[PDB]
């Protein structure tokens, strides 16, 4: 599904 | 005859740093949100749905640091992340709750908050109520620090989480927290404390899916108007749906 700040917030 | 290996010893101290890196006991953030409102419909809720929105921010910097945590998909670090983020702030959220007014003190008079700021943030007594007894009963077990940020990565790292792609994964990586816990507690907790100390905690993880389940709820009864909707963040909108 479309998370795109938690995604953000996820990467290294 | 249990002994915490060099390996275990090493997670308590990345899971202690790493929540040093993401509480900050001053509180000093608390003035950036918008105001805190007490005197009737909703008036906590733009100050609480900002400090939520903060607290998600340092629960997934938290997450990050755990050991292992890295080696999961970025959809399943999404979906332990999602689903984990209100029972993991209710957690960590203990470290600021007193008993002797059974409220959460943060600093300040105004970053002092009791059940009825929780109800005028939309909340019934059907969550406050069983949350209150879970920081209650938390509370009393006196967890040391190590407990505590163990407690907070193994709710986190947990395989049966709805949409876990690789559980397997996910188990193997909180066994290794679970193992980590366990031998702490064997070796480092002094008894009374100790008695039955691992099945205490893991009993406030059952706690914690059933005020998740209840926080959703009313939650998607809150977030249903959407005047109301338009007072979160958008963090808060992704995190916990829209
Ligand atoms: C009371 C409680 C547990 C809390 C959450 C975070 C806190 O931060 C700092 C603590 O870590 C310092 O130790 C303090 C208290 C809370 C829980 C859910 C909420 O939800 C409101 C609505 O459901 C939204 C729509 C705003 C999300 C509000 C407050």
């Amino acid at each position: 599904k479309n998370h795109p700040m938690l995604m953000n917030l996820l990467k290294d | 005859r249990p002994k915490l290996s060099e390996e275990q010893q090493h997670i308590i101290a990345i899971l202690l740093d790493a929540h040093h890196k993401t509480y900050d006991p001053t509180y000093a953030d608390f003035r950036d949100f918008r105001p805190p409102v007490r005197m009737s419909p909703l008036s906590m809720l733009p100050h609480l749905a900002d400090l939520v929105s903060y607290s998600i921010q340092k629960v997934i910097g938290f997450a990050k640091m755990i050991p292992g945590f890295r080696d999961l998909t970025s959809d399943d670090q999404i979906v332990l992340l999602k689903s984990s983020a209100i029972e993991v702030i209710m957690l960590r959220s203990n470290q600021s709750f007193t008993m002797d007014d059974m409220s959460w003190d943060c600093g300040s008079q105004d970053y002092k908050y009791d059940v009825t700021d929780v109800s005028k943030a939309g909340h019934t007594l059907e969550l406050i109520e069983p949350l209150i007894k879970f920081q209650v009963g938390l509370k009393k077990l006196n967890l040391h620090e190590e407990e505590h940020v163990l407690l907070m990565a193994i709710c986190i790292v947990s395989p049966d989480r709805p949409g876990v792609q690789d559980a397997k994964l996910v188990e193997a990586i909180q066994d290794r927290l679970s193992n980590t816990l366990q031998t702490y507690i064997r070796c480092r907790h002094p008894p009374p404390g100790s008695h039955q100390l691992y099945a205490k905690m893991i009993q406030k993880l059952a706690d914690l899916r059933s005020l998740n389940e209840e926080h959703s709820k009313q939650y998607r009864s809150l977030s249903f108007q959407p005047e109301n909707s338009m007072k979160l963040t958008p963090l808060v909108l992704e995190v916990f749906g829209n």
